[PDB]
RNA sequence: UUCAUCUAGACAGCCGGACGGUGGCCAUGGAAGUCGGAAUCCGCUAAGGAGUGUGUAACAACUCACCGGCCGAAUGAACUA
């Protein structure tokens, strides 16, 4: 359409049953930004864009969909094919009803084609298939015709058993196939394509032949067998030179003989048989010679504006008709409530719901459209709406928010339509919200309406990366650019870390380097350096303190003696979860240490504090026997044992698992000669003793990484584990598929640039998640200087500015 | 050695004048699990002895000044033959033998007899085999959840020796027109040789 | 009705992961948990010592029979103490199964075995009892072998 | 120089077999001859290692030790200078 007008549009927007908003997928460079180029040619990040397409009776009648009207309006989704953007096309895919699964003819059925079409039959969307650079095939390869007829076998055959594998069963014949139209084939960098029907539709025109059951004789062994007029079902030798099947000779052979004669420049055939197959010529066209003639006069005798088009019409269903089977798997609340049916009823005059997507641009840094597919009721330029949050609980208040919409905003080729209205089924940007609404959710004007789906994806954030803005003046910036794209981009992660540093996180090394580029040049505009992230370690003790540690107050005369010990893993567990609570009352709380947890009920009673944070999973307890002014002293332990747990002695990083166990005291009787300045100091130094002889050991974070990589990739997969020391933990293979499920124990210091290893080992087909589980203890001295836990404190110690040396336990101990 | 030769050479002695009729059976292609069936199969019925054919040849041209019947037998001992041994009625032991056969699969490298087909057929094969199937041409569809072989198509022709990717398609298909087990070249008989038919 | 087979080695009264049972069954339309039951049941003696347990898919039914296993039939003889993963790593095996014994899993074994006599599946038995190693009889196997060789351990072929 | 094989058929070459108990015991997340420790058994045996290598996640599947078919008179290994 050349600007057929907004009223006009808005027409084709009231209209539900002849739009299709559909997405093409498919592998990198297989020819997608191409297809879809050529299908806006006559139209006059993932930005829709809308294509008018006119159609016939005859072929609306030839169409098993519920529908009325004669022209057509698309709405055409670019999908990105890397991995590192697995989730734009994720979001696209929840956003559309159709899939137009581009395959190379060439490369075939590649990793990333097997990897989003495996997505499109997660979600039941159902595919059809176009492959693509026929043309690469005909002019590289030199395919004489049976070739390319064998190659079309293998990957319609390829793509068959990913949707019979993959396609829950509630479809069951969504398999592809060119017999029943749903595979196309072309170059759309020509700008040509054809399916079987439109030749068996082609040839009633001149044979007089019947088309019903033509278009599943031009596919498969099906031999016409000139000189005797049979189309015979079997290749029966031909009685010496056995013949040709039906596509070869009939689809295969013009298009091959075309080929042939222009690009051999046979100019006395070229208008014979250009004539022949009824092309229109132009004042000066006629002076075109070969590589581009063969081209302009395949984009007319055979338009792939049409032959796409056709088969989106035809085969991908409409929302009306789609949105039925979907509701129930984009709506988790039960089958039987009004906002669940709304859905499949797609009718404009129910209460809304509109699903926010993307946070498109609008050329000016913080407006933010709201791209999003209305799903049921009519969206109003000024209507009153409901935000919904993607973790809120419907019952009580959560993340629903009480504003309206601005502007109704349909998108184009980068340019904005202001609307004021649009029924269901429908693709338009929200103006107005989005400031209120973190990532994703629906927006509705019901009251019980539970949200729709959250848009989960097979990909997740892996590879972390620290970033800083150099000039310190201008970090407001850097973080009004590190919240400004992690809205913008939907799969980027940015959070601060355990050792406080910007950690920008991505899919991949491809996604970071994208959006560290944004983060550097446009979304902040402020130069920033980027560096792997500093793991934040923990210290503790696998030993018991072989000698008492003592320590002496600068007046003398208070001393400490105390001893350390390796508090449980589980202890530290029910700490941190909460079964064992800080504010909990003892002999309650010690209970359960002693029933469910192996301590002595003498002990878990006598617990002064928990650290660090006033809650750590860090003990003290009284071990001592009669004295006689322990509890003054009380506080000013509880505060030194609160800095001995924050700042520990290896690299001031907090303590875990350590119990420390006060044996005996010694302490003034005058209480001004056992405050705070001479307890705490003592105190801390008696607890550092007591860690440097309690066998000092550090323990690192450990990612829990489960990865869906196939049965091909599995070795890969344990590779890559045991050269970067993970453990394997549990392999599963998933009902009926080949997609296995390893999940495994990485540390995360062994865990930057895994994922790049993990995808070079794999062929790109390992998909891992990762989430932080737990603490394990590295067995290594951490106090040897060249051990192998001994160079990661040293180099905390230089990073930090520190020492080089740790301070031994003959330092915070006083010889007595 | 020498003393293992004389082990066989004394069996063989007491084979010849303890069984009143023997078998020269061929073990052209006959494994080992197939011997083991044969043997068990025979077992009270008949003794299997296998050996070199020069070692037999001597053995028994060094007995032949004490029973000069196998002078007939000499002849005999040529390729892959073995002394089936027995004292029951030949037509059982003869049957028993040429009973006990197996259908050995295709092994890449062997010469296929005769032309090797694969039918329209639904294989009841897991889809992931789609790889074989491509690999050799064979044009298949998935139906019921299985693999569906589209169009008969020749695999390999008469001659020519089956192809990696054949056998292994083959031995996915159970194909194998290879059926192995012992001939009967001759029958020896109370001093008398004569041919099996 | 198709008779399917399929085989697996789960560890004698051990029930058998939902992991090591899907992937094979799991196909063929039958629970998981159902056929690690199925396992649990026909292992109950067996307790501890992996053994083979055919299971014929005769149009989605769980018929589970275990395979005698020579190595499972001389441990459960055996009868050691229940081997306890947890208790102890490298759980060595010591029991010493008498003559009377290991001719009766000869005479489980022969059936489908080849030894001519049932001195010879005695034999056969005895060897896998070498292989792990424990004592019989207050002898090794291979000096009880040898025994039956010379003529001494009379076997009472039944 | 020394030790071996050899017309009871040697070496090389081509071809056939290379099994069963048995997924031997232990472990391993998985380990079926083949990432490891230990044990080096028995039957069928002409012959086959509880395994020489390739291979699988484990399988599988190839391959070799070992024995046979063909040929027919010599041949192999470790050393010395
Ligand atoms: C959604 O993604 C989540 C998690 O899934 C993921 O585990 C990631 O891991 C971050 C770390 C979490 C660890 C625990 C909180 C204790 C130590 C922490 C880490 C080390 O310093 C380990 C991982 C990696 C990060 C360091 C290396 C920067 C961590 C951090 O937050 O500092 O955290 C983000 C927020
Ligand atoms: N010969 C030929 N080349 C093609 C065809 N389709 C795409 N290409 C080439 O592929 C290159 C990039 O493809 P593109 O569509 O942009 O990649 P996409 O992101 O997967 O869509 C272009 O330079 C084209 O020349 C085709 O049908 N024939
Ligand atoms: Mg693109
Ligand atoms: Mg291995």
């Amino acid at each position: 359409m050349v600007a057929f007008t907004v009223d006009q549009m808005r027409s084709l927007m009231d209209k539900v049953t002849n739009v299709r908003n559909m997405s093409v997928i498919a592998h990198v460079d297989h020819g997608k930004s191409t297809l879809t180029d050529s299908l806006v040619q006559r139209a006059g990040k993932s930005t829709a864009i809308s294509l008018y397409s006119e159609m016939s009776d005859e072929d609306v009648k030839e169409i098993k969909q519920k529908t009325d009207g004669n022209s057509f309006l698309i709405n055409l989704i670019d999908s990105p094919g890397h991995v590192d953007f697995s989730s734009e096309v994720t979001a696209a895919l929840r956003v559309t009803d159709g899939a137009l699964v581009v395959v190379d003819t060439i490369e075939g059925v590649c990793v990333q084609t097997e990897t989003v079409l495996r997505q499109a039959l997660g979600e039941r969307i159902k595919p059809v298939v176009v492959i693509n650079k026929v043309d690469r095939a005909l002019l590289e390869l030199q395919v004489s015709k049976e070739d390319l007829y064998q190659t079309f076998a293998r990957t319609v055959e390829s793509v068959n058993v990913i949707v019979s594998t993959y396609a829950d069963e509630v479809l069951g014949d969504v398999q592809v196939y060119p017999a029943r139209g749903t595979v196309a084939f072309g170059s759309g960098l020509h700008g040509w394509a054809f399916t079987i029907r439109q030749f068996a539709t082609r040839y009633a025109k001149k044979f007089g032949v019947d088309k019903a059951k033509m278009m599943d004789r031009l596919w498969g062994d099906s031999f016409f067998n000139p000189k005797t007029k049979k189309w015979t079902n079997k290749d029966t030798d031909a009685e010496g030179k056995p013949l040709e099947r039906a596509f070869n000779m009939f689809i295969l052979d013009p298009i091959f003989r075309l080929f042939t004669a222009i690009m051999n420049f046979k100019k006395d055939e070229i208008p014979v048989l250009l004539e022949k197959l009824e092309i229109v010529l132009k004042g000066d066209e006629k002076d075109l010679e070969g590589k581009a003639l063969l081209k302009v006069v395949m984009r007319k005798f055979l338009p792939a504006a049409d032959a796409l088009l056709e088969m989106i019409v035809l085969h991908l269903p409409s929302p009306v008709t789609a949105q039925a089977y979907r509701a129930e798997q984009l709506y988790e609340g039960p089958a039987d409530d009004a906002n669940c049916i709304a859905i499949k009823n797609c009718d404009p005059k129910a209460d809304l719901m509109l699903y926010v997507s993307k946070m498109v641009p609008t050329s000016d840094k913080g407006r933010f459209y709201a791209f999003g597919r209305v799903f049921a009721g009519t969206v109003k330029s000024g209507q009153k709406v409901r935000i919904q949050g993607p973790n809120y609980v419907p019952g009580k208040k959560d993340d629903l928010f009480i504003k309206a919409i601005q502007r109704v905003v349909l998108m184009m080729g980068r340019f904005v339509e202001p609307i004021d209205d649009c029924p269901a089924g429908n693709i338009i940007g929200l103006v107005g919200i989005d400031q209120f609404l973190l990532k994703t959710g629906t927006l509705t004007t019901s009251e019980t309406a539970h949200n729709m789906k959250v848009m989960k994806f097979s990909v997740s954030p892996v590879v972390q990366v620290a970033v800083e803005v150099k000039n310190a003046n201008d970090l407001p910036k850097l973080v009004e650019g590190l919240k400004r794209l992690s809205k913008s981009d939907p799969c980027v992660l940015t959070y601060m870390s355990e050792s406080g540093e910007h950690i920008v996180a991505g899919t991949g090394e491809l996604h970071l380097e994208i959006c560290l580029q944004d983060l550097e040049h446009d979304h902040a505009g402020v130069p920033l350096k980027i560096s792997p992230p500093v793991v934040a370690y923990r210290e503790t003790v696998e030993s018991e303190s072989s000698q008492t540690a003592l320590s002496k107050s600068p007046n003398k005369h208070n001393r400490i003696y105390l001893k350390a010990e390796p508090i449980d893993e589980e202890v530290s567990l029910a700490i941190e979860n909460g079964i064992i609570n800080p504010r909990d009352d003892f002999k309650a709380r010690a209970r359960i240490m002693a029933d469910d947890y192996g301590w002595d009920v003498t002990d878990a009673r006598k617990i002064w504090c928990f650290g660090p944070d006033g809650n750590g999973p860090n003990l003290v307890i009284d071990q001592t026997k009669a004295v006689q002014y322990l509890h003054e002293i009380k506080d000013s332990v509880v505060a030194a044992f609160q800095w001995a747990t924050k700042e520990g002695p290896i690299f001031g990083e907090e303590m875990r698992s350590v119990r420390v166990n006060i044996l005996d005291v010694t302490l003034h009787a005058d209480a001004i000669h056992r405050g705070g300045g001479q307890i705490i100091p003592t105190m801390r130094r008696a607890t550092y003793a007591g860690f440097l002889l309690a066998d000092p050991k550090i323990q690192e974070p450990v990612f829990l990484v489960e990865i869906q990589c196939p049965e091909q990739a599995v070795g890969g997969i344990y590779s890559v584990l045991n050269k970067k020391r993970g453990q394997v933990v549990s392999e599963e293979q998933r009902p009926g598929t080949p997609l296995f499920t390893v999940k495994a124990y990485l540390p995360v210091n062994e865990s930057f640039g895994f994922t790049g290893e993990l995808r070079q080992a794999t062929g790109g087909q390992a998909f891992p998640q990762m989430v932080f589980d737990h603490w394990s203890t590295l067995g290594s001295d951490p106090l040897d200087p060249t051990s192998k836990a001994g160079e990661i404190v040293l180099a905390a110690r230089k990073r930090h500015g520190m020492k080089e040396e740790v301070p031994g336990w003959q330092e915070y101990y006083d010889k007595l | 050695i020498r003393e293992k030769k004389a082990e066989y050479f004394a069996k063989l002695r007491e084979y010849l004048e303890e069984y009143k009729s023997l078998f020269v059976v061929g073990v052209d292609n006959v494994s080992s699990q197939q011997m083991h069936e044969v043997r068990k199969e025979l077992r009270g019925r008949a003794v299997v002895l296998m050996g070199k054919n020069t070692m037999v040849r001597r053995a028994i041209r060094g007995f032949l000044s004490d029973l000069p019947d196998f002078e007939k037998l000499l002849p005999f001992v040529k390729g892959n033959v073995g002394f089936v041994f027995t004292n029951e009625p030949l037509t059982e032991i003869k049957n028993v033998i040429v009973s006990n056969r197996v259908a050995a699969p295709a092994r890449a490298g062997a010469v296929a007899p005769e032309d090797i087909w694969v039918r329209a057929v639904n294989t009841g094969m897991e889809p992931g085999k789609t790889s074989f199937f491509q690999a050799l041409g064979v044009p298949t569809k998935i139906a019921r959840g299985t693999i569906e072989i589209v169009s008969d198509v020749k695999v390999v022709d008469a001659g020519n020796k089956v192809g990696q990717s054949e056998a292994s398609l083959l031995n996915l298909l159970n194909i194998s027109p290879f059926t192995f087990g012992l001939t009967v070249v001759q029958v020896y008989d109370n001093g008398q040789v004569f041919p099996s038919s | 009705n198709e008779v399917k087979y399929l085989y697996l080695r789960a560890v004698g009264g051990e029930v058998g992961a939902s992991a090591a049972l899907a992937p094979k069954i799991g196909p063929l339309g039958l629970s998981p948990k159902k056929v690690g039951e199925d396992i649990a049941k026909a292992t109950k003696e067996f307790k501890g010592i992996k053994v083979t347990v055919q299971l014929k898919i005769q149009n989605r039914q769980a018929a589970a029979s275990v395979v005698p296993s020579a190595s499972s039939l001389v441990i459960t003889a055996l009868k050691e103490p229940p081997r306890d993963r947890k208790k102890d790593k490298n759980v060595k095996h010591s029991g010493n199964i008498q003559l009377d014994e290991i001719i009766e899993i000869a005479r489980q074994m022969r059936d489908k075995s080849f030894g001519r006599t049932l001195a010879s599946v005695t034999k056969e038995i005895l060897g896998t009892a070498q292989s792990v190693g424990c004592r019989v009889d207050f002898k090794n196997p291979h000096d009880i072998i040898e025994g039956i060789n010379a003529g001494e351990i009379e076997i009472p072929e039944n």
